[PDB]
């Protein structure tokens, strides 16, 4: 059930950025029960995308991403400095709820 | 939009402990509740999801035994104890519920705290 | 129905029927009557009342505005609620609408609580509607059981079914006085007569 181990590890360049991170999933899990947080240094986290078919109801734009059930892909496209912090996959559905490995960023 | 969390509670290696997550800013009536753990330098690990509207839980493989919530509808707070504390155990431990209002709502948990910060020492 | 039985000598406690004046209840008579029954805890049997709040007249049985009939409800710690979470007796929450007067729930599903439908399995959201009364004969004093029976009349341009005025006195002979036998009014003296009626 936890084999996610979100393939990037960290990344480092200024924004003009064209990266993505992937949440691979043991088995398809059906979509609209996703989540993706985002942790931050020492503060709560929080929301941007439910279920990979929308977004959540204000937050910064300029990155929106989506993938299929073994592999829930999704990317980001010139964000600012401010939005590099941790990020954290998650799923609904299945008992125990798991999050993911979580993903590093850089400058 | 607020929740606010009890104080960092200091106790004893394997006695007891509850913390308290007081919701407010949505309707406490029908929703539910999660509660996870956390760390300094450490991954986060989901412990235990609650429907406040009809008391329904199941837990984490580490965390059938030596965990059960507590409902206290009154007072719109959400308790949640363990026992047998081990050293491996200062962890923050949150808690998250969604936005809801009517009887359907949003589905992501966007409502969160800020969690205790929990020291089983000498 | 004998309603003499109810008030009259009765050890029915909290026998507030707001809509008809329990004294001289015999002697008034409604169309039909719908004989309810319940199970409460011992602090939520106050929801019965025209709407108010509460998970009793929004998602359970609603009481209808301006409604006319007595409601009575009593303590059962005994008689069907003993040990154990009783398999029965279970709630009736979590509806997307606060319903309507009279009608009744006989129908169960999967609530909707997120922007998809689950499609029939159970998991994030998705909340049954259904969760069991834990009592005992050993809970405290505001949570034990205390059925209600729900007697509802009806206003309307129906004949009157259920009736019956009672009322009795003696009859006496050969002295000038007052009778209304059946409706019928007047003054004189009654005497035995030889005269046939047919049946």
């Amino acid at each position: 059930e936890i084999v996610l181990t979100q393939s990037p590890g960290t990344l480092s360049l200024s924004p003009g950025e064209r990266a993505t991170l992937s949440c691979r999933a043991s088995q398809s899990v059906s979509s609209s029960y996703l989540a993706w947080y985002q942790q931050k240094p020492g503060q709560a986290p929080r929301l941007l995308i439910y279920g990979a078919s929308s977004r959540a109801t204000g937050f910064p734009d300029r990155f929106s991403g989506s993938g299929s059930g073994t592999d829930f892909t999704l990317t980001i496209s010139r964000l600012e400095p401010e939005d590099f912090a941790v990020y954290y996959c998650q799923q609904y559905g299945n008992s125990p709820w798991t999050f993911g490995q979580g993903t590093k960023v850089e400058i | 939009m607020q929740l606010v969390q009890s104080g960092p509670e200091v106790k004893k290696p394997g006695t007891s402990v509850k913390v308290s997550c007081k919701a407010s800013g949505f309707t406490f009536t029908s929703s539910a509740v999660q509660w996870v753990r956390q760390a300094r330098g450490q991954r986060l690990e989901w412990i235990g999801w609650i429907v406040v509207g009809s008391g329904n839980t199941n837990y984490a493989q580490k965390f059938q035994e030596r965990v059960t919530i507590t409902r206290d509808m009154s007072t719109s707070t959400a308790y949640m104890e363990l026992s047998s504390l081990r050293s491996e155990d200062t962890a923050v431990y949150y808690c998250a519920a969604p936005y809801c209002s009517g009887g359907s709502c949003f589905d992501g948990f966007d409502i969160w705290g800020q969690g205790t910060m929990v020291t089983v020492s000498s | 129905a004998d309603y003499s039985v109810l008030y009259n000598s009765a050890s029915f406690s909290t026998f507030k029927c707001y809509g008809v004046s329990p004294t001289k209840l015999n002697d008034l008579c409604f169309t039909n009557v719908y004989a309810d029954s319940f199970v409460i805890r011992g602090d939520e049997v106050r929801q019965i009342a025209p709407g108010q709040t509460g998970k009793i007249a929004d998602y359970n049985y609603k009481l209808p505005d301006d409604f006319t009939g007595c409601v009575i409800a009593w303590n059962s710690n005994n008689l069907d609620s003993k040990v154990g979470g009783n398999y029965n007796y279970l709630y009736r929450l979590f509806r997307k609408s606060n319903l309507k007067p009279f009608e009744r729930d006989i129908s169960t599903e999967i609530y909707q609580a997120g922007s998809t439908p689950c499609n029939g399995v159970e998991g994030f959201n998705c909340y049954f509607p259904l969760q069991s009364y834990g009592f005992q004969p050993t809970n405290g004093v505001g949570y034990q059981p205390y059925r209600v029976v729900v007697l509802s009349f009806e206003l309307l341009h129906a004949p009157a079914t259920v009736c019956g005025p009672k009322k009795s006195t003696n009859l006496v002979k050969n002295k000038c006085v007052n009778f209304n036998f059946n409706g019928l009014t007047g003054t004189g003296v009654l005497t035995e007569s030889n005269k046939k009626f047919l049946p």
